[PDB]
RNA sequence: CGAUGCCGACGCUCAUCAGACCCCAGAAAAGGUGUUGGUUGAUAUAGACAGCAGGACGGUGGCCAUGGAAGUCGGAAUCC
RNA sequence: CUUCCUAUCAUUGUGAAGCAGAAUUCACCAAGCGUUGGAUUGUUCACCCACUAAUAGGGAACGUGAGCUGGGUUUAGACC
């Protein structure tokens, strides 16, 4: 059984992320440049798609 | 548990083994053992108690000319138990079966190797004598 | 009420649409009612122009669906040759439904929103709460946003 | 480029004495002592005033990447001030939707066994960093508490037991369970 | 071209000065590591291989299809008369190696 | 800031002082967007409310130029967010009707809590819901006498404690706040004759 | 490998694939709040950008589309 | 029969979904380890039956004739 607060606490670590469209990294939610040098710090970012 | 300790595989692809049930077949023509990954240039071999695909070459016209799963009951190659007795029957044998693991006929003639009766309980139900 | 009429203080209100004709929501009165043991039967009684959508606040004091059409003027202006689809009537009126005096009644009964000076500020609201002809003929609010002092003390 | 000076001052409380052998700041408070080595970082540290009122860091002739460490030296000391006077508590909650997380503290402050996670039969044991003590919260039904006088060892040792319970080969946005940090306070706060 | 059909290799290259041994007896190349908690004891012995023979025993592996049954198992017989100590040698660690 | 926005800010506040005879210094402390809407909805029946970010600063440049004199007696008193209300009302009506409302506005995430609330073991209003949101942090509450009754009575609410995203939400439906200031007045401007509320 | 074993001048660059000299055997369109310069428009004591201080407000699921759209296929519309 | 490559079919570690689980598709470090038995054709290629974790692609003078085979090209005999 999961509770209201806990779920939004869990969603902080697994569900509110930014993803880099060129290398599929998992960025922190307020980033506009990727982190890895294997795509060139690209700024093509999209939110990690939230479930149905 | 699920132990099936190695028994000397003695029927390579091409073996023609007498059918042993009442489905009306008389010869199973092994095409490929089931579960063997093999090596470059090595015929798959089917031991005793190993599901093996087979095409009846002489019998009921209904059965002939299609691929039926089979199980090898008695093999002629002397195989070892895990107590040092080398049991080997008089002829190759087999029986048609569904891929769900249960017989098509309902009357097996001759003995059945104890290796099979431990593996396919459906066969061990109809076995005349588990030799 | 929602699961099994739980022991609580249900006085639920919801924002419901499509009065009159069913629309494509395929429902008129309830949004959370039927699963709460509070029937939509009496909400259908109020459901029976405007052939079109509204916004409905519905009140459920633990057993009774007393559906109230809100006293917002736009919800009542419209309700008072077939009014067919794909209009595009510029804007929704016939041009002679007396816009300047439908909004007299609204100004005197709408007292639950939109900070009011003397009633020259409620008239700004309830002419802009409208979407039938958008502040009689098509001049939209463009420089009418200072009359809260120069037409409010001269509103009555 | 080539900034002639950018400095920073660390006002330290009066209950604390800090000594430094060049670049090895040793801070001591009500809860113990902490030693940190700032080597290969090239900042000159000074200390002014009676009772050691203020620590002053310094940095001469520093370009951009070599300049941004003057504050980092300052910022860690604050955590070495706070960590020794107050002392850190990192509250962390166990989310479970399958069936219970069975965490038991096998020893004083280590071997935090985590049974029945997602139904697994594996006993995921984790050993905390030295000097970080783990206790199962008497205050709430499902929380651990990590107390320690150093943020790097306290915070890291929390990331382990959080990371040591990771769902694999499943929709992460659906299997929301594990152990996740919640609150980051101090031992005595207000 | 490439090999038409893939295949595993023959033999093992990890054994590849394939030639006669210089020794005649085994030369244990690395003794077990000493855990100095244990009381002192020898590590290796020197035996002679006589032949082979059968054996029969029970077996109690839980879950095996052979549990609590007889098994026959080919064995050797390494005749091992007691040795005789005659000499002592001391080794010192050197950055080059052992001396 | 802009220029037209700045000149409009000059234009809006300068007219409202002339439009209504006098203007009161009422404390417009931290309060919700719609919660302070009602502050403008309550106080306007014959009055104008105005919150200024840079309109309120012209008091300095006006005070030097001695229009509506002596604003230097009132310039550095605006530490904290107090505000002006352009009314034809009087000194006691502005004070009491803004005291009377006592808006229980919704708080912010990640704030601090200098102000405290006692947490008794009775019912204050908790409609159809589950106690699980309280059961998140170990508080278990029963359901009796209508609303959910929080049986805990200890001072759960202290000074300076950290408020999480869900923490302000709980106090919202209980309609209690750690910032219970309301609207406060102690300074009056009356046509050059500076006063305090009478 | 004969010659800087000048206490050579001013700078730029971190590469988990650095770069290193005519013909020459050292690849591009495109990217990078990596870093160091430049050009242009702004804003700051009618005081900045942050952060603390409140949030996507309400008439309102406006009216409609009915294509289901309370911020969404899509609508002359689309304000207070 | 040996080795090598990666632009990876399967295996170890991981990232993303219009990803509930099962199966899956896009991608990253990655060549350690595997990538089969057969009917027909001289066949490389192709198409099929069967099993399998998958039946991925290639190079080394289009590897390899003082290693073999000589089936087909491609001498001389012949027939259409
Ligand atoms: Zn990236």
């Amino acid at each position: 059984i999961i509770e209201p607060s806990l779920r939004q606490l869990a969603q902080k670590y697994n569900c509110d992320k930014m993803i880099c469209r060129k290398c599929y990294a998992r960025l922190h939610p307020r980033a506009v440049n990727c982190r890895k040098k294997k795509c060139g710090h690209t700024n093509n970012l999209r939110p990690k798609k939230k479930v149905k | 548990s699920g132990a099936k300790f190695r028994i000397s595989l003695g029927l390579p692809v091409g073996a023609v083994i007498n059918c042993a049930d009442n489905t009306g077949a008389k010869n199973l023509y092994i095409i490929s053992v089931k579960g063997i990954k093999g090596r470059l240039n090595r015929l798959p071999a089917a031991g005793v108690g190993d599901m093996v695909m087979a095409t009846v070459k002489k019998g009921k016209p209904e059965l002939r000319k299609k691929v039926h799963p089979a199980v090898v009951i008695r093999q002629r190659k002397s195989y070892r138990r895990k107590d040092g007795v080398f049991l080997y029957f008089e002829d190759n044998a087999g029986v048609i079966v569904n891929n769900k693991g249960e017989m098509k006929g309902s009357a097996i003639t001759g003995p059945v190797a104890k290796e099979c009766a431990d593996l396919w309980p459906r066969i061990a139900s109809n076995a005349g004598s588990i030799a | 009420m929602p699961p099994k009429f739980d022991p609580n203080e249900i006085k639920v209100v919801y924002l419901r649409c499509t009065g009159g004709e069913v629309g494509a929501t395929s429902a008129l009165a309830p949004k959370i009612g039927p699963l709460g043991l509070s029937p939509k039967k009496v909400g259908d009684d109020i459901a029976k122009k405007g052939l079109r959508i509204t916004v409905k606040l519905t009140i459920q004091n633990r057993q009774a669906q007393i559906e109230v059409v809100p006293s917002a003027s736009a919800l009542i202006i419209k309700a008072l040759p077939p009014r067919d689809r794909k209009k595009q009537k510029n804007i929704k009126h016939s041009g002679n439904i007396t816009f300047d005096e439908i909004v007299n009644i609204a100004r005197q009964m709408r007292h639950r929103s939109l900070a009011r000076e003397l009633s020259g500020t409620i008239k700004e609201i309830l002419g802009t709460a409208q979407s039938v002809g958008c502040n009689v003929d098509g001049r939209h609010p463009h420089d009418i946003i200072d009359d809260i002092n120069s037409g409010a003390v001269e509103c009555p | 480029m080539k900034t002639i000076l950018s400095n920073q001052t660390v006002d330290i409380p009066e209950n604390v004495d800090i000594s430094l052998k060049g670049r090895t700041v040793i801070v001591k408070g009500p809860r113990g002592t902490l030693r940190r080595d700032f080597n290969h970082i090239n900042v000159e540290l000074s200390l002014l005033g009676k009772k050691k009122k203020r620590l002053r860091v310094d940095k001469w002739w520093g370009n951009r990447k070599e300049l941004a460490t003057v504050r980092t030296i300052c910022s860690h000391v604050q955590n070495m001030i706070k960590g020794v006077t107050l002392g850190f508590r990192y509250k962390m909650r166990s989310v479970y939707a399958h069936f219970p997380i069975n965490v038991v503290i096998q020893e004083n402050g280590s071997l935090v066994e985590i049974r029945n996670f997602l139904g697994e039969k594996y006993i995921r044991r984790v050993r905390m960093r030295p000097g970080v003590a783990c206790s199962v919260s008497q205050a709430q039904k499902d929380e651990l508490v990590l107390e320690g006088n150093d943020i790097e060892l306290v915070s890291n040792s929390a990331a382990l037991i959080q990371q040591a319970t990771t769902v694999k080969n499943k929709d992460i946005r659906k299997f929301l369970d594990g152990i996740y940090v919640s609150e980051k306070g101090t031992v005595q706060q207000a | 071209s490439h090999r038409k059909f893939s295949a595993p290799r023959h033999g093992s290259l990890g054994f590849l000065p394939r030639k006669r041994s210089s020794r005649h007896r085994g030369k244990v190349k690395s003794f077990p590591k000493d855990d100095p908690s244990k009381p002192v004891h020898l590590t290796a012995f020197l035996g002679y291989k006589a032949g082979m023979t059968h054996i029969v025993r029970e077996v109690d592996r839980p879950g095996s299809k052979v549990n609590k049954k007889e098994v026959v198992e080919a064995v050797t017989i390494v005749e091992t008369p007691p040795m005789v100590v005659v000499g002592i040698v001391g080794y010192v660690e050197t950055p080059r190696g052992l001396r | 800031d802009r220029a037209t926005w700045k000149s409009n800010y000059f234009l809006k506040i300068i007219q409202l002082l002339d439009d209504y005879p006098k203007c009161f210094i009422v404390g417009a402390d931290n309060v919700g967007s719609k919660q302070m809407q009602q502050i403008r909805m309550s106080l306007r029946g014959k009055a104008v409310v105005l919150m200024g970010k840079n309109t309120m600063m012209r008091k300095a440049i006006r005070g030097h130029l001695e229009n509506n004199p002596a604003l230097e007696k009132l310039l550095p008193h605006i530490r904290g967010n107090v505000g002006f209300v352009f009314t034809k009302e009087d000194l006691t009506e502005i004070r009491d009707m803004l005291l009377a409302n006592k808006v229980p506005a919704a708080a912010r995430a990640g704030a601090i809590a200098p102000c405290e609330v006692t947490v008794p073991a009775q019912n204050t209003g908790l409609g159809p819901e589950k106690t699980s949101f309280f059961q998140a942090l170990g508080i278990t509450t029963k359901i009796s006498r209508g609303t959910i009754e929080i049986l805990s009575d200890v001072q759960l609410i202290k000074t300076g404690d950290k408020v999480g995203a869900s923490e302000a939400t709980l106090l919202n439906m209980l309609n209690i706040s750690p910032f219970s200031f309301g609207l406060i007045i102690q300074q009056v401007f009356d046509n050059g004759s500076i006063y305090n509320p009478e």
